[PDB]
Parts: structure tokens; C-alpha cells; sequence
């Protein structure tokens, strides 16, 4: 059934599994007519489709033209959704399918069962966690290729860069979520946290800096520090 | 008219005979039910005094045979049997029709209610409902559960109505996933109507049998099989208007007959607001929507 903190290191045996979040498809601007109505102006988005052992994230950019003369684009959203990740799930070789996909809204649950009625061995699982995957786009190389896209495209990534050479997939991804919460409740200063020392770079093919494993304690503790200071400051405890 | 003699009545029992019902009394003097309506089916059913689980009961059509009830004690059950000797059977219930030892099936004149509720369910659809080729009449109770129920266990005791599954790839055509799941009319007009029942009378019939069945039995499965039939209809944007008012009176007259302290069972929630309220025919339901709010606000 659902997955949680009960069953969590279940993400990092080795049955394939791909968490979807989609929450970063349907991308709205809300602005003012002429006439003094409001309007929408859409523009491109994304599928975050992540196997959490690898750090694999399959990208699927979606461009605004697939919207063009939709209505109920929110509940189109998760259909078009649906039907990309099942498109994935066909495109890959038998050995490379997920055997279970873990939506991260659960509102996908039935567009997703629907479109995966061909795998039924694919099992289709909701998740009681809140995780931070919605800030995917305040990575930086990952907000620029999704908005110069001119049209639909699948970008590969490793969002874990080389971190699985040193620690293992748990941590990968406790290092990870907590980068994207931090990022998602106060992203100037996480970004100035991780950005703050000119001598610490990116590599071309890598999403964050090169950090060694001492200064990655230190990143950690002020991530921690970044997201309780925001806390205090939310329910004024 | 027509009779249904009994062999007599040795444990005490409540007889159903359509939507009337007798208590009778451990050898009590009861020889059966007489000036039964020629035209429809009828169903009898029992339900012990000293065993209220299990209903169970007979569905049948006097126009196809002679039958009688005839209580087994070695099974504990009353038995639908049938007479192949037409002038014994004859005299039979001429002797019990002149010591007057049967109950008149008690239909008012006025009353339209069995032929509503029974308008269109054919014996020979039951038959192929319920299998077992060797009698005339179909036996079902409490317990029985449908085809669809045993696959997610004895197979010539199920009840066999047509499997509804909306997430299914019957009901989904590869490249319309978002249009048939939204909108259900090809699964209700290609698949089911032209495909399977052939016709929407047909279709009615098993609503209309499943419904019986849920309620004279408390068959779970029935009551599935019901619902399952009247949101597919009211999920579909597209369909003929002669349905849509037939669908209308059928479910006024189920709901007009349904026990009121029963409603908490056999009434999905989900599924009736949806159709009264959500659906696309959230409209084409007036007198269903009527007697569903004076008699059941509470579900909604
Ligand atoms: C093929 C490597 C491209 S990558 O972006 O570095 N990582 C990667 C990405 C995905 N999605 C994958 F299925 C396999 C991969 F190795
Ligand atoms: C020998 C008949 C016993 S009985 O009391 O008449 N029961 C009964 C028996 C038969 N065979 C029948 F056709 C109809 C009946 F009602």
C-alpha cells in the first residue's frame, strides 16, 4: 500500500522503483487584463520521475504548446502526466522498468493506474510522506533547461552527481531531500549557502558543488539551521 | 392465476412471495399461495425463525411449469419442486383450495409495484444469471457470491451478472485512457449495450434482478452489481433518452420499495450522490432525486 516512514528503507533495495511528483507540469503566471480580468499565462514545465537507489531522474520537459486550446488544464495535467510516464515505463528495456511507481500526490493515482493498464505487475503506490520534490526546480541547470525548451523533450540527469563513489543510496537521498526542503522554505539563503564560497565548484556534468566530505557536514548543519530558523519564524516558536 | 402448493410447513418460517411476506407457525396449516399474477416472474423466500441467517429463495414463472415447495430434513430447507403430472398437481390444489389452506397473493388492484420492479427481467435471463439447466426455477440466497467477487470460490453456486470494472482494459480503449475513464459511453453503448446485453432492456433486466436480489436476500454482491449498473449510466455523457426516463422510473420504484430502516446497508453513498448530484444525468433523475431527498436526506 501507501509508503512511509515504516517502510522506508524499502526505497533503497534493489526491486526497481521511480517516485513521480507533478507538482512542476502545469506552471501558471496569474496577471491582470486590460479589461481588468485576471488570466493565466502558462509556461513550461516538468515530470520529476526519480529512481531514489541511482539518483536517475528521467526529466520530461513539458512545453506550453501542449496546452494550447485544452481546457481543465489541472485535471489535463495529470493525465498528460500519466501518459508520459507510461510512455517512459514502454521505452525502457524489461530488466531497466520500475516494478512499483510511488506518486507523490495521490491524485495521480488513478490517471497513472489507467494509463499503466497494460503493466499490471507495475505496482502504483501513494506516499504518506511530504517530500520537497516540487523544489526541483530552484536547481539551477535544472529550471534552464526546462524553460528554454522550444519543445516537448527528455532530459537525463544524475541527481545525486558522484555521491554514490563515497555513501550509499540512503544517504544519497537524506542528503538530497534535505537540499530540496532547504531549498524549498528559504531559497535565497540556501542558495547563498551552497554558492557562498568561490573556491567550491560545479562541475559541467554535476548539479552541486564539489564538496569534500567534511565541507558536506558542514553544508548539511547549516541546511538544518536554515530550515528550523524558517520555522521559528512560520509558527513563531 | 396461478398456485404454488406446500407439501406443509414443519419448522416455523417467514414465506416471502414477491414483496408481501407471511409468518407461519411450526405445522401450522399452510398449503401454499394462490391467484399469483400471470405475466411476470415471482420469487418465494424463507428465512427460518430459528436460523435467521441465510434468506434463500426461488425465482420461477408459473407460465413454464407446475411447481410446489416441499420441506427437506435432512438438507433443512424448503424445496422448489416441480410436478410433471399436470391433473395430479390439478387436483392437488383443488383439494387445498377447497379446505381453504392457502394465502391469496395480496395484490390490490391499483398497484402497479411488482410489474414496475420486474418490468423488464425475463426468466430465461435469470437462468443464464443463475446456472443450474436442470430446473425451471433458480434458487438464490444470502451468501452467494457473483463471478466477479470470486475472482479478487465454488464456481456452479455463483452468481454469474456481467463483470463492470472501471479500470479495466474493457473499459478503456488504448489512446482514449483520460476520455473513456471521464466519460463512460463507449464502455455503456459499444461495449456493453451493442456488445454485450444487445439491447438496454436487457441491461435493465439485470439491474432490475440484482437489485431483487440485494434486497429480498441482503445479497452483497447483487447490491455491487446494482450500483455498478446505474453509475456506469450516470457517468456517461451519452445516453439515449429512453433510457435515461426509463432509468428514472425504475430507480423511483426500487427506492419506493426499498425497507427504510434498510437503507444504511444497501444504499451506496458514494455512488448515489455522484449520480444525483455530480454525474453528467445529475439532471435527468427528477423523481428518483424527489423520492431519494423526502425519504433519505440523510445518505446525502
Ligand atoms: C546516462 C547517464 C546520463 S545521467 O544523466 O548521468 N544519468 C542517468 C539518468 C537516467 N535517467 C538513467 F536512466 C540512467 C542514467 F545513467
Ligand atoms: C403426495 C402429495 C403430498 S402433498 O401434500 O400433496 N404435496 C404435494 C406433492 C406433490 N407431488 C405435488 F404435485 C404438489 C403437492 F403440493
Amino acid at each position: 500500500g501507501a509508503m512511509n516512514s515504516s517502510n522506508y528503507a524499502e526505497l533503497f533495495n534493489n526491486d526497481i522503483k521511480l517516485f513521480v511528483d507533478d507538482t512542476n507540469v502545469y506552471r501558471v503566471t496569474v496577471h491582470k487584463t486590460f479589461e481588468g480580468n485576471v488570466a493565466t499565462k502558462a509556461i513550461n514545465g516538468c515530470i520529476f520521475t526519480l529512481n531514489p537507489k541511482t539518483g536517475h531522474l528521467f526529466l520530461k520537459i513539458i512545453h506550453t504548446s501542449v496546452w494550447a486550446g485544452q481546457k481543465r488544464l489541472s485535471q489535463l495535467a495529470k493525465w498528460k502526466t500519466a501518459e508520459e510516464v507510461s510512455a517512459l515505463v514502454r521505452s525502457l528495456p524489461k530488466e531497466e522498468q520500475p516494478k512499483q511507481i510511488i506518486v507523490t500526490r495521490k491524485a495521480m493515482l488513478d490517471p497513472l493506474e489507467v494509463h499503466m493498464l497494460d503493466f499490471p505487475n507495475i505496482a502504483i503506490r501513494p506516499t504518506e510522506l511530504r517530500l520537497p520534490f516540487s523544489a526541483a526546480m530552484s536547481i539551477d541547470k535544472l529550471s534552464d533547461v526546462v524553460m528554454k525548451a522550444t519543445e516537448p523533450q527528455m532530459v537525463l540527469f544524475n541527481i545525486y552527481d558522484d555521491w554514490l563513489d563515497r555513501i550509499s543510496s540512503y544517504t544519497a537521498f537524506s542528503r538530497l531531500t534535505l537540499l530540496l526542503r532547504a531549498l524549498k522554505t528559504n531559497e535565497e539563503s540556501a542558495k547563498m549557502i551552497l554558492l557562498s564560497d568561490p573556491t567550491i565548484t560545479i562541475k559541467s556534468y554535476h548539479l552541486w558543488p564539489s564538496f569534500t566530505d567534511e565541507q558536506w557536514i558542514t553544508i548539511e548543519s547549516q541546511m538544518r539551521d536554515l530550515i528550523l530558523t524558517e520555522y521559528g519564524r512560520k509558527y513563531n516558536v | 392465476m396461478n398456485t404454488v402448493p406446500f407439501t406443509s410447513a414443519p419448522i416455523e418460517v417467514t414465506i416471502g412471495i414477491d414483496q408481501y411476506s407471511f409468518n407461519v407457525k411450526e405445522n401450522q396449516p399452510f398449503h401454499g399461495i394462490k391467484d399469483i399474477p400471470i405475466g411476470h416472474v415471482h420469487v418465494i423466500h424463507f428465512q427460518h425463525a430459528d436460523n435467521s441467517s441465510m434468506r434463500y429463495g426461488y425465482w420461477f414463472d408459473c407460465r413454464m411449469g407446475n411447481f410446489y415447495i416441499q420441506y427437506d430434513p435432512k438438507d433443512g430447507l424448503y424445496k422448489m419442486m416441480e410436478e410433471r403430472d399436470g391433473a395430479k398437481f390439478e387436483n392437488i390444489v383443488h383439494n387445498f383450495k377447497e379446505r381453504q389452506m392457502m394465502v391469496s397473493y395480496p395484490k390490490i388492484d391499483e398497484d402497479d409495484t411488482w410489474y414496475n420492479l420486474t418490468e423488464f427481467v425475463q426468466m430465461d435471463k435469470i437462468r443464464k444469471i443463475v446456472r443450474k439447466d436442470e430446473n425451471q426455477f433458480s434458487y438464490v440466497d444470502s451468501s452467494m457470491t457473483t463471478v466477479q467477487e470470486n475472482e479478487l470460490s465454488d464456481p456452479a453456486h455463483s452468481l454469474n451478472y456481467t463483470v463492470i470494472n472501471f479500470k479495466s482494459r474493457e473499459a478503456i480503449r488504448p489512446g482514449h485512457e483520460m476520455e473513456d475513464f471521464l466519460d463512460k459511453s463507449y464502455y455503456l453503448n459499444t461495449v456493453m449495450l451493442q456488445g454485450i446485453f444487445k439491447n438496454s432492456s436487457n441491461y435493465f433486466g439485470e439491474l432490475q434482478f440484482a437489485f431483487l436480489n440485494a434486497m429480498f436476500f441482503g445479497n452483497y454482491g447483487s447490491s455491487l452489481q446494482w450500483h455498478a449498473m446505474i453509475e456506469l449510466i450516470c457517468s456517461s455523457a451519452t445516453v439515449p433518452k429512453h433510457m435515461l426516463d426509463k432509468l428514472d422510473e425504475i430507480l423511483y420504484y426500487q427506492i419506493k420499495t426499498l425497507p427504510e430502516q434498510y437503507s444504511d446497508i444497501l444504499l451506496n453513498e458514494r455512488v448515489w450522490n455522484i449520480c444525483l448530484y455530480s454525474s453528467f444525468q445529475k439532471n435527468s433523475l427528477h423523481n428518483t432525486e424527489k423520492i431519494m431527498e423526502n425519504k433519505y436526506p440523510e445518505l446525502l
